RNA sequence: GUUCUGGUAAGCAGGACUGGCGAAGAGGAAUGAACCUGGCACUGUGCUAAGGAACCCAAUGUCUGGACAGAGACCGAAAGAGGUAGGUGAAUAAAAUU
C-alpha cells in the first residue's frame, strides 16, 4: 500500500510543525497566508535559518489531490513561529494538521 | 544550604559554566567574575559584571579571601576545564556518528538474547 | 526589612528532640508531644544542644511569627520535663454546686448550677485528667500539653456562667483559680 | 540608565558676548536635549535670561573609570513636588558609580511616593567613608557583615512541558 | 498536531495557570488526559473561596430553572468549566476542541503505567511567594456536597502500592544487566558479532 | 406594588413537577445503613393492599408531669389497613462496586431450576410463545462457570443483593399470571458471610416472620390513586373567584 | 473642547470662539452619530499609528519598591482610628525608647 511507505519515505528526512491560524487581527483575517510552529525552534534567531525552505501538506483520504506544496516567506513573533505560501488557500477544517519541512530552498515562482 | 557570600561558585539561568561572586551590594544585586566561551573557535572571555540574584545558582565554596583579578581568572580556568557546549556526537560528521550508533544498537541485541 | 532574625532554645539533659520536615517531636519523663509548624515560613534545625529557628530579608509581621514559633517550643519542652497544672474552684450564693468525675478521670458532670434540674456533661481534650483538690469545691487538671490543659479548662469556665441575669448580683460560678508547672 | 553632563553658556543681546561671565551647571540627565532643557530652566529662574538671550559653548559627558568594579558608599541630598508642597531629604546607597546611585533614588521615591522622575531634584551627590555613615540602612553592607541563601526558584529549561521524574528546579 | 497524546499530573499547579497553556495544546489538536484533579491549589484563605462559591449557587434562571446555571459539585467536573471557558465554545471550533478533553480525580487503572508530564512555570512554588496562604480543590468541594471523598482515598493508596513495586522490580533488573555487562562471557559476543558486520 | 394582605402559598414545591409515575411496581431506592456488628438479614419485602377496617385499644398515656394519683386506662378507636404477604422466592444474586459514578452492578447469578410464573415476566404476551427462555444455562453448573463467577463477586464487591419473586398464583382475584420482582439488600456480618448466606437459600422460600414482627416501626413505598386531568382549584387548592 | 447668563439642579433653557456629525467609510476604546489614530477609484509586496502582547484572540517577557480587603484593575462626601512603608523636627539614653 503506497500511502503507507509514502509517509514512512517522509517522516524519515523531514522536520515536523503544526498549522494553527491565518494570518489575522483582531477582526479580519487574510487567508493567503498561514502560520506554523516548528517542533524544537524556539527563538527569533533559531527561526530565521528555514526562511525559504519548501514545506509540504500530505493528505491521502483526498480524492482530488495527495499533496499541497509551499514555501516559507518570513518568521513571525519573537518565539520561533513562521509564516508560509502555498499554491492554494487553506480551508479552516485543515488547521490542527501535520507539515513536513523539506530541508532544501525552492523560488517563490516554483511552489 | 549554600550561602551568597565572596567566593561563592554560581551557574547562571540556562548555562553550563561556573562563575563567582566578589562583593555583595545589597539585599538583591552582587558583582560577579562571568565566565563563556563563543562556539565560533574556541574563544573564551572572562570579565566583570553586575547582577541581579534572581538569574544565578549557587553550587559551592572557595577562600580568594585575597586575590587579585588574574589570580582569580586562573581560579575559573582550572574550574571549568573539564565542561564542554554540546555532546559530541552532534559535532562529529555523518560516518562517526553511525559507528558510534552501531555499537550500542549491537550490544542491545547481545543483551536481549543473554538475557 | 530586616537583614537576619535568629532564636534558640537548649535542650535539658533528660530530653530527646527530632524534626522530620517541619514537624517538631519532643520526648522526655511525663511522655510525648508533637506540633507541626508547615504553616509558617521559618528555617528550623537542631545544632549544639538547641534548637534554632532562622530567617533573613523578612518583613515586619514574618518575624513576629518567628518569635511566636520558638515560645511555642519551650513550652513543649518545659511540660516534658514537668507537667502544667490548672484549679478551679465552684462559687455560690445559695445552691451549692456538685461535681461527678466518671470515666477514670476522662468525664465531668455538673449538677444543680443555680437550681437547674438538667445536668451539664463536659469531655477532657487529649492527654488530660481531671481530680479531686483540697476541699470539696476544688478541681485539678493535669497533662502534659499547655494547650489541650488551658482549652479544656477554659471551656469549663465560658459554659459555667449565668444568662440572662444581672451578673453583678448573681455572681455564681467556676473560675479558674491557680496555674503553672507541676514541682 | 542615568547620565552626567557639564552645560556651558553666555548671554548674547543684539550684539555678542554682551557680559564677559560665563555660567556652569553639572546635572544628572538620560541625553544631552535633557541636559540642556535643564540648563535653560534654572537660568530663568535664578537669573533673568530666557532662551532668546542665550547660547550654549560646550556639553561634556563626565565619566569615572572603576575598572575592577569596585563598590562605594554614597550619600544625595535631594527634594520632590507632592500635592502639598516640596519636600526636602537625605538617603544613601552602594554602588559602581555616582550615576548607579542616583539611578537607585529614582526608582526608590517612584517606589514609595508615587511619583514621576521628572519632579525628583538632585542638590548633592558625596562619596563617604565607613565613619561618616549616618543611617542605619547600608551600615551592616559596608562593615562587610553580610551573608545569605537563595529564596527564588530558577528553571532548568526552557521547555514547558517535562517528565515527572526530571529535575525542575536549579 | 492531531494525533498526539498527553498524560498531566496536576497536583501543585495553580488552577488559573495551567488551564491557560492546556487550552492553547486542544486547538492545536493534541488529545489531553489530566489526572489527581482534586489536588489543584488555589492562592488565599479558604474563607474567600467559599464566599465566591456562595455567590455563584443564588444564580439562576427566573422563570425556569431547569434552564439557568447548572452548578457542578466534583473537582474533576470544576476544573472542566475552568477550561471550557478559556475556549471559543458557542462555535464549531470550541465544540470540537472540548471533546478531546478528559479529566480524572485520582488516577484510574488504565492510566496507571502511562508515563506523565508536568509543568514547571505553574508550579505553585515558583509562581507564588511563600509568606502568604493556599487551599486545594479537594478542601473546598467538600464542603458543597462532594460525596465520592472516601472512594478516592482507596485509590490513593493503590498507586503507592504500585509505585513500590514497579521501583523495586526496576532496581533488580538494573543491578543485574550492570553486573552482568562486565562479564567477558558478554564481552566476548560483541566480537563475535562484529566479525559478521565488519 | 405590594399586594394588599399577606396570605401562605398555595401547595407545595417540593411535588413539583407533578407528573405520571411510570410504572405501577415501585423499587425501595434507599437502604438503611449496613453494621458489620449484627447478623445477616434481609431489608425490605412485597405487599398486597387487601382494605380497611377499625379496632379498640386500650392506653395510659399521658403527661409524665401530670399530678393525677390513679393508673388511669382509656379505650380508644383506631382505623387500619390489611396487607396480604404470601412468602417469596429466592433466585439469584447480584454485586456491585463503588466508583466516582456511584455503584455499578458487577455479575448477576441466577438458580439451577426458575419457575413458570417467574418466566412469565419475561416474555411480553403471555400467550404466544416457543418457551425457549433459560434453557441453554444450566451447562454452566457442569462447566464450572458458576463457580468462577461466585470468586468474582467475592473478590470485588461493596455490596451484596439478592433477587426475589411473589408467588401470584396463590392471589387468584389478582387475574395475574407474571410474577413481581425484586432487589432486596443484605445488611451484616462480612461480604464472604453475605455471600454464603444467600447460596445456602435459592429456590427456598423466605416468610414475612424472617423480616418484621409485632410493634415495629416500618416505611410504606407506593403509587397513588389516579384521577385523570384536573383543574387548578383541585390540583393546587385555589379559591373559586366572584359569582358574577 | 474652552468660557458665560438664568435656575437647587437636569441627557434643562439661551449666547460667543475653533474643529466635527449632519453629508464620513476604515482600524481602536467589549458594545455606542459626535471620543483616539486617521479621510476611501482598482490590484500586489513591504512598514507604522492608536491600541495591544497567560487563554478566548495575531503578538510577552524582565527589574525595583508598595499592597491582604471575597480588595483592586471599573467605582461617593464631611469626618476618622487600626496595620504597614518612608521624610522632617523635638527629647531622653545604662539596647535604643518616647
Amino acid at each position: 500500500m503506497e500511502v503507507i511507505k509514502k509517509i514512512e519515505l517522509k517522516e524519515r528526512v523531514c522536520a515536523k510543525g503544526t498549522l494553527y491560524s491565518h494570518k489575522r487581527s483582531k477582526k479580519n483575517i487574510y487567508p493567503r497566508y498561514s502560520l506554523i510552529t516548528i517542533e524544537n525552534v524556539k527563538t527569533r534567531e533559531a527561526a530565521m535559518k528555514y526562511v525559504g525552505n519548501a514545506v509540504e501538506l500530505f493528505k491521502p483520504e483526498s480524492t482530488k489531490e495527495e499533496s499541497i506544496h509551499g514555501i516559507i516567506k518570513a518568521v513571525h513573533g519573537r518565539s520561533g513561529a513562521v509564516r508560509a505560501k502555498f499554491s492554494r488557500n487553506i480551508s479552516p477544517v485543515e488547521m490542527g494538521s501535520k507539515v513536513y519541512i523539506k530541508l532544501y530552498k525552492m523560488n517563490e515562482d516554483e511552489i | 544550604m549554600y550561602f551568597i557570600k565572596p567566593g561563592c561558585l554560581i551557574k547562571k539561568k540556562f548555562s553550563i559554566y561556573t562563575s563567582i561572586v566578589i562583593s555583595v551590594i545589597d539585599n538583591n544585586s552582587v558583582v560577579i567574575q562571568s565566565y563563556d566561551k563563543s562556539d565560533n573557535g574556541d574563544v573564551i572571555s572572562i570579565d566583570r559584571e553586575v547582577i541581579n540574584v534572581s538569574k544565578i545558582v549557587p553550587i559551592g565554596n572557595i577562600d580568594i579571601k585575597n586575590k587579585s583579578k588574574k589570580e582569580i581568572d586562573g581560579i575559573l580556568v582550572e574550574e571549568n576545564r573539564n565542561l564542554k557546549n554540546k555532546d559530541d556526537v552532534l559535532l562529529m560528521n555523518d560516518f562517526e556518528r553511525f559507528k558510534e550508533q552501531l555499537k550500542k544498537e549491537v550490544e542491545d541485541m547481545v543483551i536481549e538474547e543473554m538475557a | 526589612v530586616y537583614v537576619y532574625v535568629e532564636e534558640k532554645v537548649q535542650i535539658p539533659e533528660g530530653c530527646k528532640v527530632e524534626v522530620v520536615n517541619k514537624k517538631v517531636t519532643v520526648t522526655g519523663p511525663k511522655g510525648t508531644v508533637s506540633k507541626d509548624f508547615s504553616h509558617i515560613f521559618v528555617f528550623i534545625d537542631i545544632h549544639e544542644e538547641n534548637v534554632r529557628c532562622r530567617l533573613w530579608n523578612c518583613r515586619k509581621q514574618e518575624r513576629s511569627k518567628l518569635i511566636t514559633c520558638s515560645k511555642l517550643i519551650k513550652n513543649m519542652i518545659d511540660g516534658s520535663m514537668s507537667g502544667y497544672f490548672y484549679e478551679l474552684k465552684a462559687a455560690y450564693k445559695h445552691f451549692p454546686i456538685t461535681f461527678e468525675i466518671k470515666e477514670n478521670g476522662k468525664l465531668l458532670i455538673v449538677k444543680n448550677f443555680l437550681g437547674q434540674k438538667w445536668a451539664r456533661e463536659f469531655k477532657m481534650i487529649g492527654d488530660t485528667i481531671i481530680k479531686q483538690g483540697v476541699t470539696k469545691d476544688h478541681l485539678i487538671l493535669e497533662g502534659i500539653s499547655k494547650e489541650d490543659v488551658s482549652q479544656t479548662a477554659g471551656l469549663i469556665q465560658n459554659n459555667c456562667l449565668p444568662k440572662n441575669l444581672d451578673r453583678r448580683i448573681f455572681q455564681d460560678g467556676v473560675y479558674i483559680a491557680t496555674k503553672g508547672l507541676i514541682e | 540608565a542615568i547620565n552626567e553632563y557639564k552645560v556651558y553658556g553666555i548671554k548674547i543681546d543684539d550684539n555678542g558676548v554682551v557680559g564677559d561671565e560665563v555660567y556652569a551647571h553639572i546635572v544628572f540627565a538620560t541625553n544631552e536635549l535633557l541636559a540642556k532643557s535643564s540648563f535653560n530652566k534654572i537660568l530663568k529662574k535664578q537669573k533673568k535670561i530666557k532662551p532668546k538671550n542665550t547660547k550654549v559653548i560646550k556639553v561634556e559627558e563626565i565619566k569615572e573609570d572603576n575598572k575592577d568594579l569596585d563598590v562605594k558608599n554614597y550619600g544625595i541630598d535631594y527634594y520632590y513636588k507632592s500635592k502639598r508642597c516640596d519636600h526636602k531629604g537625605y538617603k544613601e546607597f552602594r554602588g559602581v558609580s555616582r550615576c548607579h546611585a542616583v539611578d537607585k533614588l529614582l526608582c526608590d521615591i517612584g517606589g514609595r511616593h508615587s511619583v514621576k522622575r521628572n519632579l525628583i531634584f538632585i542638590m548633592k551627590v558625596k562619596e563617604l567613608t565607613v565613619d561618616e555613615i549616618k543611617k542605619d540602612k547600608i551600615k551592616i553592607f559596608a562593615m562587610e557583615d553580610v551573608e545569605y541563601p537563595a529564596y527564588r526558584n530558577v528553571l532548568r529549561s526552557n521547555k514547558l512541558f517535562v517528565s515527572e521524574n526530571e529535575k525542575l528546579f536549579n | 498536531m492531531i494525533g498526539k497524546r498527553i498524560v498531566i499530573d496536576a497536583i501543585g499547579h495553580v488552577a488559573g495557570k495551567l488551564a491557560g497553556h492546556i487550552a492553547k495544546e486542544l486547538m492545536c489538536g493534541i488529545e489531553v488526559v489530566i489526572v489527581h484533579a482534586e489536588n489543584v491549589m488555589f492562592t488565599g484563605p479558604i474563607k474567600r473561596g467559599v464566599g465566591k462559591f456562595n455567590s455563584h449557587l443564588n444564580k439562576s434562571c427566573s422563570y425556569n430553572p431547569l434552564r439557568g446555571p447548572f452548578h457542578l459539585r466534583s473537582p474533576s467536573m470544576h476544573l472542566m468549566k475552568v477550561i471550557k471557558r478559556k475556549l471559543p465554545h458557542r462555535k464549531s471550533k470550541g465544540q470540537i476542541a472540548l471533546k478531546r478533553l478528559q479529566v480524572f480525580d485520582g488516577c484510574p487503572t488504565e492510566y496507571l503505567s502511562v508515563e506523565k508530564m508536568v509543568c514547571p512555570r505553574d508550579k505553585l512554588e515558583y509562581t507564588t511567594s511563600p509568606i502568604r496562604k493556599s487551599y486545594k480543590l479537594g478542601d473546598l468541594m467538600i464542603k458543597f456536597g462532594w460525596k465520592y471523598e472516601s472512594v478516592v482515598e482507596k485509590m490513593n493508596q493503590n498507586e503507592e502500592q504500585f509505585k513500590i513495586e514497579e521501583t523495586e522490580k526496576q532496581k533488580v533488573k538494573e543491578q543485574k544487566i550492570e553486573e552482568l555487562k562486565k562479564s567477558n562471557k558478554f564481552q566476548q559476543r560483541v566480537e563475535e558479532i562484529m566479525v559478521q558486520m565488519a | 406594588s405590594c399586594r394588599n394582605y399577606s396570605a401562605p402559598r398555595h401547595g407545595s414545591l417540593a411535588y413539583c413537577p407533578k407528573k405520571r409515575a411510570k410504572t405501577t411496581k415501585p423499587a425501595i431506592k434507599s437502604f438503611p445503613k449496613d453494621d458489620a456488628s449484627k447478623p445477616v438479614h434481609l431489608t425490605g419485602y412485597l405487599a398486597y393492599k387487601v382494605g380497611m377496617t377499625h379496632v379498640v385499644r386500650l392506653s395510659t398515656r399521658r403527661s409524665k408531669t401530670e399530678r393525677v394519683l390513679k393508673e388511669t386506662q382509656k379505650e380508644v378507636l383506631d382505623a387500619v389497613t390489611i396487607l396480604e404477604v404470601p412468602a417469596m422466592r429466592i433466585f439469584g444474586m447480584v454485586g456491585y462496586k463503588s466508583t466516582v459514578n456511584g455503584l455499578k452492578a458487577i455479575k448477576t447469578v441466577y438458580a439451577e431450576h426458575l419457575d413458570e410464573q417467574v418466566l412469565a415476566r419475561l416474555r411480553k404476551r403471555n400467550s404466544r410463545s416457543s418457551k425457549l427462555m433459560f434453557k441453554l444455562y444450566p451447562q454452566k453448573y457442569e462447566n464450572g462457570d458458576i463457580k468462577r463467577d461466585y470468586e468474582l463477586l467475592k473478590r470485588e464487591s461493596d455490596v451484596v443483593r439478592v433477587l426475589a419473586h411473589t408467588q401470584v398464583s396463590k392471589i387468584p382475584s389478582l387475574n395475574l399470571k407474571k410474577a413481581h420482582i425484586l432487589e432486596i439488600q443484605l445488611n451484616g456480618g462480612t461480604i464472604e458471610e453475605k455471600i454464603e448466606w444467600a447460596i445456602e437459600r435459592l429456590e427456598k422460600e423466605i416468610p414475612v416472620s424472617e423480616v418484621f414482627s409485632q410493634q415495629d416501626l416500618i416505611d410504606v413505598i407506593g403509587v397513588t390513586k389516579g384521577k385523570g386531568k384536573e383543574g387548578t382549584t383541585k390540583r393546587f387548592g385555589t379559591t373559586i373567584l366572584q359569582h358574577k
